[PDB]
Order: C-alpha cells, then structure tokens, then sequence
DNA sequence: TCGCCCCCCTTCGGTGCTTTGCACCGAAGGGGGGC
C-alpha cells in the first residue's frame, strides 16, 4: 500500500528529547519488545546522524501482566501537521457519555499494518538505555505507523471504519470512539451482557489484527457552604472569601449583608449571631451554588484544562474549563487502592481518570495543572501510568487560600 | 587498519557551508611530531592531499598524551562543528565501579588509534580540510583532508561509539554471559568463566575487533588487577579512586577555588560527609577567575574536615544483584546532606551528597524529598532500581507533612534511623483559630512607583501601630506586617492577612530562605507556641481587616 | 586554541501572573571526572 504524505507544522523541526532513566525490567521487556519488532520490519535500527529523539518507557497494567511498550510522541504530535487541516481525522460521537458501562481497547496493533512516509519516519527516532550505561544508547526509527502518533488513527481511519461496520451494523446501539490507540465502547446492556459483546468486538478484530467505566456515576461536585448552628467571626470571613471568590464564577452573588456582620475589629472564636437578612442572603447564595451555571458550553475549537486539588483523606477534586471561572465540569475523584498512603499515585490516577472522563465526554484530554513539584512527579509517575495516551501537563505551586472545592 | 564497516552519512545545516579558517603558527617540535603523525597517517590511508580546488581550511595543533610519549593530533574545528548537522548523542551517561557486579576474570582493553580507524563519509571528508604548518615562513604549508574520525570535530565520537557498538553486536549475542563495558573505546570485559577459559575468549574479541580495524596494542590490556578504569581502581573484592590531589595554596584564586570544589565533589561519590557550601560561598559575588578571594574561618574550617576524610583510606565495593540496595542520608547543615548506599552494613558501594538550594523558601522536609530523588534516579541509572531508605526523619514528621502540605507528595519504602540532628518540622500553624489568644488584622502596601510603603495591624484587644517602610515592594509589605504581628505578640497569636503571596509562603512551613527578611519571620514562627494564620480579600470592608486596611492609608 | 558524555555551584534571563516584583526554570558560565 502507498503511503500517505505527512509533514511537521511549518517552520518547526522534530523532537529533540531526552531518554530518562529506566529500571532494569523496564529496560529488559523493551529490548524484547524492539528486537521483536526490528525482526518484524516495524522498527530500524538507526545511528546517531539522525538528530531527533522521543523518551520510551513501558507500562504493565496488573490485569493484563505483559508489558506494553510507551512512546511518549507528546512533542512529536504538537509539531505534526493536523489531519483536519487535511481532512483525515476522527469525530467525537455524543452518546458515548450516555452509555452505562464503557469499555476501554488497546488496538494500537491495527496501525503496525500500514508503512510510514519514508520522509517522515526519522522524526519517530527513540533511545533505549543501559543498566549503569554498560553500552551507548540503542535508536530505533519506524517503519510503520506508531502507537501514540495523532497521524496514525488519522491514515488508519478509513481502514478502522471498514473492520468496525459489520459490528456496528449489528450493534446498532454500541457506540464506539477511537481515541489514539484506543477504542472506547459503550452500550447499555447489564454488566456481563456487556462484556460478552466486548469479547465479540475482540474477536472480529482479532480475524484482521481493560475495565469498565460508568458515566452514569460521574457526579459532578458543587461548591458547599458550611452548614452549623454556631458561627464564629473565623467562620464567616472564610464564608466571604469563599462566596467572594464564587462571584467570579456564579451571577448575582452578594457579600454586603454578611460582611456587615463582621464589622469592627474581632476576636476570630467570637460567636456573632446571624441576623435575618444574612439569614436570607446566605440560603440564597446557597442555592446559586446547588443547581449549575446558566452559559457555559463547549467549544471543540479550543483545548480543554484540568486544575486538581488535594484535599486529604486519598481525595481530589477536579475542574475542567476552557476559559477562566466557566467551567464545564467539576468533580471530585477518590482513590480506593488500600494503603491511603501515596499521593503520586492516586494523583497519577486522578490523572488519568480524569482524562479518561474527557475523552468519553468531549474526545480529548486536557492539558494538566497538576498541584506537585515537578521532579517529584518526573521520579514516579511512569510506575503508576496504565493509559497508552499520555496528557500535556505543566507544574503549578497554589495555596489554598480558600478550601473552595471542599 | 580501516575498519571496512560503513561510514555514516552526515551533512551540513541548510545553506551553510563549510570553514575557511588559517593554521596558526606552532613549535618546531610540534610541526615535527604532526608531519610524523601525518605522513604516516597518509600512508595508512587516514589523510590524502588535496590542492587548491578545495577551498576550505581549519586550524590544526597537538597535546601530549597521558602515554606520557605520544601526541594527539588535534583540529579546531569549532567553525566546522557550528555548520555540521546536529547528532543524538548515543553516550547517556558514565558507568559507574558500584554497577558492577563481581566477577572471575576481568579483562580491560583500549582500541589503538580509535577515530582513526572508523572511515568517514566521502562526501563530507572535503569539509575536514586543514594544513601542516612547517615553520611557516619557507613554505605554504602541506595540505590534506580527513578519510577517517577527525579528533576535534562534533560528529567523531557519536559515530564511533555508534560504530564500536556494531562491531561488538555479533560477539555480545554469542557471549551473552560475557559483560562487556564499552566506554568510548575502552573496553572492560568481566566474566566467570576460568581464566583459560576466558583469556579465549578475550583473543577472540580481540580477533573480531582486528577483522573491523580495532587494533588492541598489548600495552593498553590489562590481564591483573588492579585494573585502571575510568579514573578507578578496580580489584577483585573492592574498589577505589584514582588519587585524588587537592589544590595547597597561600592565597587563592576565584579559579583556584572553582578547582578545589570539582575535586571534592568528584571525591564524594566514596567518601562520605564531603561539604563544599562554605568553599563555594566564597565564588559568589566574584568577578574574575583571578580575583584573589580570602578564605572565610568557615570555609577553612570545612576544607580542613574535608581533607582529614580524604586522608582515610576509603573503598567501594561491587553490586551484589540478590541484596537489597540500602541508601541512608544524614543531615549536615545549611541545606546540606550526604547518602551512603550500601548493602552490607559498613560496606558502602558509593556516597554522595546533595546540597542543592532549590527555590527560595523551602524546609528541611522539602530538601530531604529532594535528596531522596536525587538517589532515587541515581539507583535507577547505576543498578536498574530504587534501594531501600533509611532517613532520620521520623515517620510521625512524615505524616504531619505531607497531609498538612498542599501538594502530591511521597518517599518509597524507608525506615526511621535516629542519627541526630533529625529533620523535623520547625511549627506548625493551627488549622482552628486558637480561644484566648489575640487577633491581629495586618496589613501592608507600598506606593508602586515611590519605594515607600507601610505596615501595620490592629487588635481585637485594641492593640494599634504603622511602621514607615523604605525603599519596599507591595510583596514586602505584607511580609513585614505579619513580621511585626509575630514581633508584638505573645506566644499564642491569630492573624489575618491579605496577601495570598505571604500565606503562601508561611503556609509552605518554611525554616530557611534567601530572603533576610523571610528568614526573620521563620525565626519569630519556630519562637511562638500556637499560631492560626487566616486570609480575607483586600478591599472588600471586612471588618478587622478594613480597620487595619485604612490605618495604613 | 579540539570533540562528545555525566556530575555540582553560580549566574542570567525568559515566562506568566487576574503581577508592577516574584518565583520558577532552562541554559550557560565555571569546575571535577571519563576517552
Ligand atoms: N577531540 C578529542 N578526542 C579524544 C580526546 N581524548 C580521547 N579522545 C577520543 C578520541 C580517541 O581516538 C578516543 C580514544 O581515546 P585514546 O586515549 O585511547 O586515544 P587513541 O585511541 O586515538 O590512541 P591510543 O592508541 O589508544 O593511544 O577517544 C581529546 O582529548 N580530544
Ligand atoms: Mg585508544
């Protein structure tokens, strides 16, 4: 088959990334990994005259025990050209969200069929390291599409659609959403109805070449007020500058009654009565914050941002916007995994969650402003990681001034 | 010999072309150790003539080699290197003696004239153009370009080490139980095999090296211990550094200094509680590398503990892949700490420290987090895994952190060891105001355009004051507000601010700082007994804080 | 009068914030070490 032309953006040149470190059985599975794949033409070997890079690592997800090679082409995909420019790429179906239970596949293997630009493949270069650097690196290219390139769900699209319509001519109320290497399938039948109709799916693929979700519980988590009998001076300065930040984001929020209150200079354990009219502003602001925000909507044009908290107790709430203060979604995600004990972890989960919500949602991930020091978060995340899709992210140090999530 | 292997293809950046650049003059016996050195290099075929078509140059000389007798032919091809395409370097990092696992019979080997013996691509060789000089004046020197690896240009030893990793693929997949280190062009070949056993082997990666072009002259192989390799000594139980030399001097150098410090931190990967904060101090603020700089009392103090370690006789041991890896950190002082990593106890496979001020206004707790990370990525890169910590910070200052601290945190499996001074917590601040004790309303600003500035508070038991501030920022402001509530308060103390800056960083727990002044208000933190610190948006009449907001109007 | 690599310590300068300095961070200066 003939390949299809891909170029960069203009006026950018390929990634130039460094190889991070890997443990010994990271290193081990990808040397298995790349020498099976260099046998089977999908990878070269290449030198050092080729000047660009990409990090590779491996994940293991602990209900499938084989590991799964990671290239992350983050870099590589800002700078490749967009295939809706070009007309090439995927939409976003509107009822994957309203699916009960969604099913996540890897088919990254469907895009090892179909070569690679000629021109193109030296921008997929990739080093793997040495335990205690006993040797030099070893670069590898691609020879077909990879995992985790946005061009390769784009040139394999016409190739998927024709595996898939004979199933979803059948299944006429499965939706399915291709995402990167991933399939997202959704139906409405009972648990073990479901899985049995995924065991189908990988079925019909596997004649060419994880666990379930559930939209139906992704309740979103509004901003609370403190309900008492007591109110000290403390309790309604946080009160303020609680509902004061709010009005940022919801219409018609007032401070005026309830500031009054605290008027002169107090003792912060002083308990001051709520009067009547503070009474009345208060179960008003109340329920300004109960039911959702008048105006906000998606735009498919512009990215998606994803602002995490920590608030104790394994849990973490979430918001996801586009523009300042309107956002189309707050959560509030809690981990179970038994410890209670690392918050890299659960943070790198979060993560993942959240992004996993956004592509059933709206069928991107956001970009990440994720509440950790980013060497902290470099020396870790990769043992936690599970997803063949990884977010754009960036660093931020933010106080709480209020616990406005909580 | 050439090696027969393919030469790589290289070019140059678009629309650049290539130096044209005039030799130098050079010593009479230099120009005679280069015509040697190149004659002869002419006649194996390194170098070939060239004439006036080419029309590019570079400059060329020649050091002494540690082979105390020979010269190394080198080409300032800085011009060349600048218009050469770039290269992913294939080197990742440097091996390291505590990798190394113990083996039978150890071999070390170096390729003789290494560069020389890879060819380099024909259509780029007119680019290496460069001429012998001769005394310069009785002739236009002799002119020539590169078949083979120039020493001095940017691609060599990429494609070397890129070349030598080919060439050695066959033998490596035939001999999977024969370790291979492979550093440029030294090779440390380690086995278990019987030393007959493995002295064939040896000849036979010997043989396989000759059939490329990798010459292995027998005054570079090292058939006894102790093997010299990259800067150590390795015997068959331990290891050890090459010596290490520190500078002696009556006055110093900025330059002299920058030297001492590169010496002691290159010493610290074996010798344990190395400090050089007080040493390096002292290159701060300087101007120039021949500044005489005075050796501060703490500087010499520190220079003298660190040359009583070197003086004791000190060695690594070897990886034992069936123990846990042990890393232990102790605290030093001044944002400084040394690790040992170990797996037999008193047996140490190296040291370090970490002394990094990174940010600033951060705690002890922070900088141990970071010190673990450190030996974390050390442990990944050195033996493929974490170890095992030992850390002198007990596990309810952990805790106490790392839920009270706002972002994602984390230490992997570690082990409280009491070896004073222990990291700690220096205060915490209350997250319930506190019955009793005083409110304070601070608040600071400063005129943006002016320098000047003011801070103040006032008190829910009536207490009042402004203090005129010069020469301020808005941020400063605020920081000397909470600074004079802590100053003219008890031991139990509630304050309210308006900068969400200074909660901040006060909330952050901080025990040291850059800042004089951050430094200050940590002092006044760690003396107080209980403090709730609490914030209220500026401007909005709330009342305590619009008191205090109009006092310094 | 050179090259490439890792490390540490200092200095400088670009970025973005509902800023007017400030904190963060990558790069480049110096040094150590390797071939
Ligand atoms: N540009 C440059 N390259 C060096 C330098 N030192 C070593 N190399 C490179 C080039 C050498 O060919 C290669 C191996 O180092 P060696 O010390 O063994 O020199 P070489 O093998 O060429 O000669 P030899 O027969 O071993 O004495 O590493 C240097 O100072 N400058
Ligand atoms: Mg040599």
């Amino acid at each position: 088959i003939e390949t299809v032309p891909v170029k960069l953006k203009p006026g950018m040149d390929g990634p130039k990334v460094k190889q991070w470190p890997l443990t010994e059985e990271k290193i081990k599975a990808l040397v298995e990994i790349c020498t099976e794949m260099e046998k089977e033409g999908k990878i070269s070997k290449i030198g050092p005259e080729n000047p660009y890079n990409t990090p590779v690592f491996a994940i293991k997800k602990k209900d499938s025990t084989k590991w799964r090679k990671l290239v992350d082409f983050r870099e590589l995909n800002k700078r490749t050209q967009d295939f809706w420019e070009v007309q090439l790429g995927i939409p976003h179906p509107a009822g994957l969200k309203q699916k009960k239970s969604v099913t996540v596949l890897d088919v990254g293997d469907a895009y090892f069929s179909v070569p690679l630009d000629k021109d193109f493949r030296k921008y997929t270069a990739f080093t793997i390291p040495s335990i205690n650097n006993e040797t030099p690196g070893i670069r590898y290219q691609y020879n077909v599409l990879p995992q985790g390139w946005k061009g390769s769900p784009a040139i394999f699209q016409s190739s998927m659609t024709k595996i898939l319509e004979p199933f979803r001519k059948q299944n006429p109320d499965i939706v399915i959403y291709q995402y990167m290497d991933d399939l997202y399938v959704g139906s409405d039948l009972e648990i073990g109805q479901h899985r049995t109709k995924i065991e189908e799916l990988r079925q019909h693929l596997l004649r060419w070449g994880g666990y379930e979700l559930h939209p139906d519980k992704w309740t979103v988590q509004p901003i609370v007020l403190p309900e008492k009998d007591s109110w000290t001076v403390n309790d309604i300065q946080k009160l303020v500058g609680k509902l004061n930040w709010a009005s940022q984001i919801y219409a018609g929020i007032k401070v005026r009654q309830l500031s009054k209150l605290l008027r002169g200079t107090k003792a912060l354990t002083e308990v001051v009565p709520l009067t009547e009219e503070a009474e009345l502003e208060l179960a008003e602001n109340r329920e300004i914050l109960k039911e959702p925000v008048h105006g906000v909507y998606y735009d498919p044009s512009k990215d998606l941002i994803a602002e995490i908290q920590k608030q104790g107790q394994g849990q973490w709430t979430y918001q996801i916007y586009q523009e300042p203060f309107k956002n189309l979604k707050t959560g509030k995600y809690a981990r179970m995994k038994g410890a209670h004990t690392n918050d890299v972890k659960q943070l790198t989960e979060a993560v993942q969650k959240i992004a996993t919500e956004s592509i059933v949602i709206w069928g991107k991930t956001p970009k990440f402003k994720l509440p950790i020091q980013k060497e902290t978060w470099e020396a870790w995340w990769t043992e936690y990681w599970q997803a063949t899709w990884i977010p754009e992210w960036e660093f931020v140090n933010t106080p709480p001034l209020v616990k406005l999530w909580y | 010999p050439i090696s027969p292997i393919e030469t790589v293809p290289v070019k140059l950046k678009p629309g650049m072309d290539g130096p044209k650049v005039k030799q130098w003059p050079l010593t009479e016996e230099k120009i005679k150790a280069l015509v040697e050195i190149c004659t002869e290099m002419e006649k194996e075929g390194k170098i070939s003539k060239i004439g006036p078509e080419n029309p590019y140059n570079t400059p060329v000389f020649a050091i002494k080699k540690k082979d105390s007798t020979k010269w190394r032919k080198l080409v300032d091809f800085r011009e060349l290197n600048k218009r050469t395409q770039d290269f992913w370097e294939v080197q990742l990092g440097i091996p390291h003696p505590a990798g190394l696992k113990q083996k039978k019979s150890v071999t070390v080997l170096d390729v003789g004239d290494a560069f020389y013996s890879v060819p380099l691509d024909k259509d780029f060789r007119k680019y290496t153009a460069f001429t012998i000089p001769s005394i310069n004046n009785e002739t236009p020197g002799i002119r020539y370009q590169y078949n083979v690896l120039p020493m001095g240009w940017k691609g060599s030893p990429a494609i070397f080490q890129s070349s030598m990793t080919k060439i050695l693929e066959p033998f490596r997949k035939q001999n999977p139980d024969i370790v291979i280190y492979q550093y440029m062009d030294d090779l440390y070949v380690g086995s278990d095999l019987e030393i007959g056993q493995h002295r064939t082997k040896i000849e036979e990666l010997r043989q396989h090296l000759l059939r490329w072009g990798f010459t292995t002259p027998d005054k570079k192989h090292q058939k006894e211990p102790p093997f010299l390799w990259m800067g150590y000594e390795l015997h068959p139980d331990k290891w050890t550094v090459q010596p290490i030399v520190l500078p002696e001097k009556d006055s110093w150098t900025v330059n002299d200094i920058q030297k001492l410090v590169g010496k002691l931190n290159w010493a610290s990967q074996i010798y344990a509680g190395i400090k050089v904060r007080q040493l390096s101090k002292l290159l701060r603020g300087t101007k120039a590398l021949t500044e005489v700089v005075p050796l501060t009392e703490e500087a010499e103090l520190e220079l003298a503990e660190n040359r009583e370690i070197l003086k004791e006789p000190v060695h690594g041991v070897y990886y034992d892949p069936s123990k846990d890896l042990i890393a232990e950190i102790q605290k030093q002082g001044q944002g400084q700490w040394t690790y040992q990593i170990y797996q037999e106890p008193f047996k140490n496979l190296k040291t370090g420290k970490y002394a990094r001020m990174k940010g600033a206004h951060t705690n002890d707790v922070k900088q141990l987090t970071e010190a673990v990370q450190k030996i974390a990525t050390e442990s990944i890169v050195i033996w493929g895994k974490t170890p095992k910590f030992k850390l002198p910070i007990q596990k309810e200052t952990w805790e106490a952190w790392w839920t009270e601290y706002w972002q994602a945190t984390w230490i992997p499996e570690w082990e409280f060891v009491n070896t004073p001074p222990l990291v700690k917590l220096w205060y915490q601040l209350e997250k319930e105001p506190i019955i009793g004790a005083e409110t304070f309303y601070v608040d600071g600003a400063a005129n943006r355009e002016t320098k000047l500035g003011k801070a103040g508070y006032v008190t829910d038991r009536g207490r009042q004051k402004v203090v005129p501030l010069t020469d301020t920022t808005n941020q400063k402001t605020e920081l000397q507000a909470i600074h004079l509530a802590l100053q003219d308060s008890g031991l139990e103390v509630n304050i309210v601010t308006d900068s969400q800056y200074a909660l901040g960083i006060i909330q952050a727990q901080p025990d040291k700082s850059e800042s004089e002044l951050v430094s200050q208000i940590i002092e006044q933190l760690i003396k107080k007994e209980k403090v709730y610190l609490a914030w209220v948006p500026a401007h909005k009449g709330i009342g305590g804080n619009e008191q205090v907001d109009k006092l310094v109007s």
